[PDB]
RNA sequence: ACCAUAGUAGGCCUAAAAGCAGCCAUCAAUUGAGAAAGCGUUAAAGCUCAACAAAUUCACCAACAUAAUCCCAAAAACUAAU
RNA sequence: CGAUGUUGGAUCAGGACACCCAAAUGGUGCAACCGCUAUUAAAGGUUCGUUUGUUCAACGAUUAAAGUCCUACGUGAUCUGAG
């Protein structure tokens, strides 16, 4: 048993690691890119 | 598999889902006499 | 067992008691990409030029 | 040719007197005698005290939580001592004086026994908690270039920042927050204990909102 | 040569080249600028 | 029209002939079978049953 | 196109430029609104290290690449063009793009291994001798990371490290 | 401490486009919910269990018919991330006592009142 | 050569095990349905 | 890439402080150059930056070695995948 | 704990490189020789004696060198018993 707060990391549990990927920020992406865009 | 078609035609995620397969009686006499009932 | 039915050869130089065995040849299932100089010059004219280099500029 | 431009003018500054960071203490004048269970919450968390700028225009700003010592503060003394100007800069402490603590135990003792001893006193820094904050007559570049070798110095990872760029930092994380595309949140979902998941979850995550773990603080976690 | 995890160049004439797949800079003047990256 | 590896979908091309010629070819099909029973030219048969 | 022609007669050295005819771009671009060549061709997210017909409209005759304030490309397509050419020479396409050597044609040395989609150097890559486990596994990538953003008829994701 | 969960009333506030979203009424609330068990209680806690079982959802996969009262939809709040919870539909109307034997539930949600008839 | 110190899923260092896209899908699938179960229950 | 002239060694202490151990002023000439932002001399001298005249792709931070019997499934960037 | 025999040596050594030599180089406050560091490379070697049971330790003579470790701080169904 480690304490709440360590120097490892702490490397998390499975469930959290997915809700953390699931819960990852997605940049909006438009559909033309607006650089060489008129 | 192809349970989400199913689902989305109406049927049964199962094909053994109150389908006609497993409703109607799978068989009957010779004669055309009705068979007993099925205990399912 | 069925790795001693496997016969691997380095070039296209097989035994004829080998060659006359064969049924079917299966299909490559990569596609060979082309060269540039494998590429037909109809089929190089019909490629549109994308760009317009100017005259000034020394290749 | 090149077009000339306007150079900021600072007129309504002025440098207080002594503008050099004061010396302080690695033990305080009043030691503690009864020794003190080592809390994590004070690290633990983003930081609710000196958040702010109060008279300075720069700050070392701490992304992480940890333990400042005095070791740590006369590097960060000493340096900014001998690569300010007197003249033009002044600088000002925003953490107070060690006095949390730690005990220590020699080595060959078994486990228990009692408490160790007193060894040193530590101050401890929250995420997003200002450490030395500057002001004066002068421009970004060089109190930058002269502040982020102590960021990196410090323990926790830390950035020279300004008032315009903590503005800027905060309103990019604001405009990440609210255009993040993918409708689940971590947010969202402790608060609505989507998927039960409060039981690999902790009751300080519903304040975090996945942003702190531990002593780490990511701020592109949203 | 000295093996360092980060390069930064002593003067002016010092030159970052990518060579055999590491970080190079590279000085005439003074040759005990010589630093690649580990 | 330019013509690279991807400007293609990876897989030929497909047609589907039109409904009306589709269903009168179902309907000759249908009709030759029925006169296959008819003239009872089949000899064995099979049958996949659920019981 | 420029030309520099020196010519020797008698301890005296003439240097000449000579501007030859050059191609100029199509009549009909399917979108002529596009600043950028690519992205005003639709070619965009299209072209590969395959594309041959495409890398060698603009690169120089010693397989030198050109500079982008002459091409007028945007920077992404730029790099990715860049590496898609560089992975093209790597595999042994454009055979016509190498320098005349004379010289060195005679002495043959081993035949050329065949590769496609290779990253890095061919003469600066150490092996792997250890791998890595299962866990901690060290994937040899293939393929460059510009050219994720490639439509995927399949739908499924390339995979730029096995 | 891991205790049960408060959860705020703004979760449950639905959004105009969810009605739209999700195929409901945004005048008149369905009157019958059919939930269905998907997940285990094992591994879960020991009041998420007896909800569980006194919403006589013992058996996984097999829905059960309750009531759109709050009393029940507390318990269906609580235990919200175990179950399928579908609006009842009845196309053909509340079957009677001539009909109770010919009925069937359609996956879609729906009841249907005249079954295989011959 | 490569070794995991103390259990496997225990200790301090355990094993680098990541998620996949599976696992992703089947969160996001899930969260879906829940999210339809609260809007149900909500009126 | 492109070049660097003028009051002047600005005024004080110091054997010397000439942009440069230090302190105070920080003006003014040529369209165009700071009593000088880095090297260098005991003091100089001398070598670079920014100022004009010549053009004008982009150019802020981010890269980090290792243990012992023998590395460790092989492999694969596109035929349609809620 | 219904036994995992416990230090040094004798014999045999296996392996790692964070290399002592032997090899190829860079920088030096490298003019040359002696030197000081930095990189790669482990197919091969790394002495003989006095005192101490000694591992260490000090000294004599050399060598191109008398390297650091893991191996149940290797090896007692191979040995030695000085502690
Ligand atoms: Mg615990
Ligand atoms: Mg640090
Ligand atoms: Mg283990
Ligand atoms: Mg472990
Ligand atoms: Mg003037
Ligand atoms: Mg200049
Ligand atoms: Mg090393
Ligand atoms: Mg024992
Ligand atoms: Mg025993
Ligand atoms: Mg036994
Ligand atoms: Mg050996
Ligand atoms: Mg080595
Ligand atoms: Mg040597
Ligand atoms: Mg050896
Ligand atoms: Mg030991
Ligand atoms: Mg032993
Ligand atoms: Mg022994
Ligand atoms: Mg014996
Ligand atoms: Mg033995
Ligand atoms: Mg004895
Ligand atoms: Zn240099
Ligand atoms: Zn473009």
């Amino acid at each position: 048993g480690s304490k709440a707060v360590t120097r490892h990391r702490r490397v998390m549990h499975f469930e959290r690691q997915k809700l953390m990927a699931v819960t990852e920020y997605i940049p909006p992406k438009p559909t033309i890119n607006p650089r060489c865009l008129p | 598999a192809g349970s989400q078609w199913r689902l989305q035609q109406g049927f049964a995620a199962n094909p053994s889902g109150y389908g006609p397969l497993t409703e109607l009686p799978d068989w009957s006499y010779a004669d055309g006499r009705p068979a007993p009932p099925m205990k399912g | 067992t069925m790795m001693q039915r496997l016969h691997l050869f380095p070039d296209e130089d097989i035994p004829e008691d080998i060659l006359k065995n064969l049924v079917e040849e299966l299909p490559q299932p990569r596609k060979v990409p082309r060269r540039l100089d494998e590429y037909t010059q109809e089929e190089i004219e019909a490629f549109p030029r994308v760009w317009s280099p100017p005259e000034d500029y020394r290749l | 040719f090149k077009t000339l431009l306007p150079v900021p003018t600072f007129e309504d500054v002025a440098i207080p007197e002594k503008p050099k960071l004061r010396f302080v203490e690695r033990v305080p004048l009043v030691p503690k005698v009864r020794r003190e269970r080592k809390n994590l919450s004070d690290i633990r968390g983003p930081s609710t005290e000196a958040t702010e700028f109060t008279e300075g225009r720069f700050a070392i700003l701490a992304l992480g939580g940890g333990y400042l010592h005095w070791g740590h503060f006369e590097m960060m003394r000493l340096t900014i001592n001998r690569s300010m100007d007197p003249k033009n800069m002044f600088a000002l402490w925003r953490v107070p004086a060690p006095f949390k603590p730690i005990t220590r135990k020699g080595m060959g003792q078994r486990m228990g026994g009692g408490k160790g001893a007193i060894d040193h006193y530590v101050t401890p820094v929250k995420a997003g908690r200002l450490i030395v904050e500057m002001g004066g007559r002068c421009e970004f570049k060089e109190v930058q270039g002269f502040l982020d070798l102590v960021a990196h110095k410090l323990p926790f990872p830390a950035k020279a920042v300004s008032r315009e760029t903590l503005e800027k930092m905060r309103k990019d994380q604001e405009e990440r927050e609210r255009n993040n595309q993918n409708p689940w949140t971590f947010e969202r979902i402790a608060t609505a204990n989507m998927l039960g998941i409060r039981k690999v979850l902790s009751p300080y995550d519903l304040t975090h909102k996945g942003r702190y773990w531990g002593k780490f603080y990511t701020p592109e976690r949203v | 040569f000295k093996t360092k995890g980060v390069l930064k160049k002593r003067c002016r004439d010092c030159y970052l080249v990518k060579r055999r797949g590491r970080w190079f800079i590279y000085c005439k003047t003074n040759p005990k600028h010589k630093q690649r990256q580990m | 029209v330019p013509k690279t590896s991807l400007g293609s979908p990876p897989w030929p091309d497909i047609v589907l002939p039109d409904p009306v010629e589709e269903t009168r070819h179902h309907a000759e099909v249908v009709g030759q079978v029925n006169e296959l029973i008819a003239a009872g030219r089949y000899g064995r048969l099979f049958a996949v049953v659920h019981f | 196109f420029r030309e520099v022609v020196e010519i020797l007669d008698g301890k005296t050295t003439i240097i000449e430029g000579r501007i030859t005819e050059t191609p100029q771009e199509s009549p009909n671009p399917p979108n002529p609104t596009g600043q950028c060549p690519i992205c005003r061709w639709n070619l965009k997210h299209k072209y590969n290290y395959e594309d041959v017909l495409l890398l060698s409209q603009f690169i120089r005759p010693h397989g030198g690449m050109l500079p982008r304030r002459i091409t007028g490309l945007c920077q992404e397509e730029h790099l990715k063009i860049e590496e898609c050419v560089k992975m093209a020479h790597r595999a042994g396409l454009l055979p016509n793009h190498r320098p005349k050597l004379p010289e060195g044609f005679v002495p043959k040395s081993k035949p050329r291994l065949n590769r496609y989609l290779t990253r890095w150097s061919p003469r600066s890559v150490k092996p792997i001798y250890n791998k890595g486990h299962r866990w901690n596994k060290v994937r040899m990538p293939v393929g460059s990371p510009l050219l994720k953003d490639n439509v995927s008829y399949s739908g499924r994701p390339l995979l730029l490290y096995h | 401490k891991f205790t049960r969960s408060r959860i705020p009333d703004k979760v449950f506030q639905p959004s105009p486009e969810d009605h739209e979203k999700y195929g409901g009424d945004p005048q008149y609330p369905h009157k019958l919910h059919i939930v269905t068990r998907i997940k285990s209680t094992k591994r879960r806690p020991y009041w998420e269990k007896d909800i569980i079982k006194m919403l006589g959802l013992e058996k996984a996969h097999t829905p059960q018919v309750h009531k759109n009262i709050p009393s029940v939809n507390a318990k269906l709040k609580v235990v919200k991330h175990l179950i399928r919870i579908k609006p009842l539909k009845l196309p053909q109307g509340l079957p009677t006592e001539e009909d109770m034997a010919n009925t069937c539930l359609k996956s879609n949600g729906e009841l249907v009142v005249r079954w295989l008839l011959n | 050569r490569n070794r995991i110190p103390g259990r496997q899923w225990i200790g301090k260092h355990r094993r680098p095990r990541p998620v996949s896209a599976q696992a992703k899908q089947n969160m996001i699938r899930r969260l879906e349905t829940e999210a339809e179960n609260q809007y149900w229950l909500s009126r």
